[PDB]
This record gives structure tokens, sequence and C-alpha cells, in this order.
DNA sequence: GACCACAACCGATTTTCT
DNA sequence: CAGAAAATCGGTTGTGGT
């Protein structure tokens, strides 16, 4: 439960955007990935992955995607990184 | 609350053309949340996108997004 | 050495100016 | 017409900091 609806908004991103956040927060297998590893999967450098991740997080913060979803597991950390501390 | 951004496709607010951003910016004018949206986005220094009816670029407001080629004079 | 934030830089492409 | 110039874009490199 709930874990599903965010998987919905993830599906509103491009594959690379979604996969980068999936890997960063270890959403599919519990294990967060390092920027380097992520770059290894998408064939780009770590810094490119960092830029992608910054912009994608900006998108996820945006009400168009985040408003429906305002209600130590990785999904917990993702929702936390969306909003404040 | 019902927001204008939450209907349609959200990438409009992160559109690559200045046209799409102007569209989203006028869509925001009907938002019951607008001034909030803007304040909070400024206070997180958003890198891009349209928030509270304004284009953001690396944490500030840009008014109009530059087109892709050389500037007309 | 592992990890990553920041800025400068790079080649391609696009657009406009002379 | 033909370049040259200026700008964005997706990406990498270089530097340095925990
Ligand atoms: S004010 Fe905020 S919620 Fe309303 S349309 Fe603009 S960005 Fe979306």
């Amino acid at each position: 439960l709930l874990q599903d609806q965010l998987q919905s908004v993830l599906d509103t991103l491009s594959e690379r955007e979604a996969g980068v956040v999936r890997l960063r927060f270890g959403l599919t297998d519990g294990q967060p990935r390092t920027l380097d590893e992520i770059g290894q999967v998408y064939g780009v450098t770590r810094e490119r992955i960092r830029q992608i991740e910054s912009k994608t997080m900006s998108k996820l913060r945006h009400p168009s995607r985040s408003q429906v979803l305002r209600d130590g597991t990785p999904e917990e950390r993702l929702l936390r990184a969306i909003f404040g501390e | 609350p019902v927001l204008p951004c939450h209907v349609g496709d959200p990438d409009l607010w992160f559109a690559d053309t200045p046209a799409g951003l102007e569209v989203a910016k006028t869509l925001c004018v009907s938002c019951p949340i607008r001034r909030q949206c803007l304040a909070a986005a400024l206070q997180r220094a958003e890198p891009w996108g349209v928030w509270g009816g304004e284009i953001f670029d690396q944490g500030s407001i840009v008014s109009h997004k530059r087109p892709r080629g050389r500037p007309r004079k």
C-alpha cells in the first residue's frame, strides 16, 4: 500500500530519470546505489547522474507530481527527500 | 484543493521551449495556491521549472527563458 | 582511497548576424 | 549566397572537501 501510488508518479518520468531515482533510493531491491554505479548502468559519468538526479528531484517536488502524495525504509527516505527535514 | 498543474501532463511545467513555459505560467494564474507555491519554491531554490506562475533558473526567477540559437538584436 | 558537490570546460547543433 | 558568431544542450573534466 502507498508504495504503489508513488510507483505511479515514477512512471510519469522518462526511464532514465525514474531508474536514476530508483537506484539512488534502492526502491526495487532495498540497496541504494552510488552515483558511479548508476553511471555505469546508463553509460554516463557520475556527475551527469548527479545533474539528472537534481533536476528529477526538482520535478518530483513539483505539485503536479507531489501534491497527490502528501499523505528507515527506502520509500520513507524518498518521501523525506521530497519534502523538508 | 484542485490545482491547475495537476491536470494535463506535468512536464509542461518543465517544458524545454519558452513557449511551453509561458503556457504553464499562464495556467498557474488560476491556482488557489500560487503565492505559496512561489514562496516555497524560492525557499528551496528550485533549479528549473514553473512554480507559482514563474520560471525558475538555478534558484531565481528568469521571467523569460532564452531561446536556443543566437539572440536577435 | 571511497564518495560527491561545484565550476569550468567541450563538441554538437541551432539560430542569427554580417 | 557564405561564413562567422553566439547561444543552448547533453555531457565530461578538474578541483577540492569530507
Ligand atoms: S501555482 Fe504551483 S500548484 Fe498552481 S499551477 Fe503554478 S506550480 Fe502548479
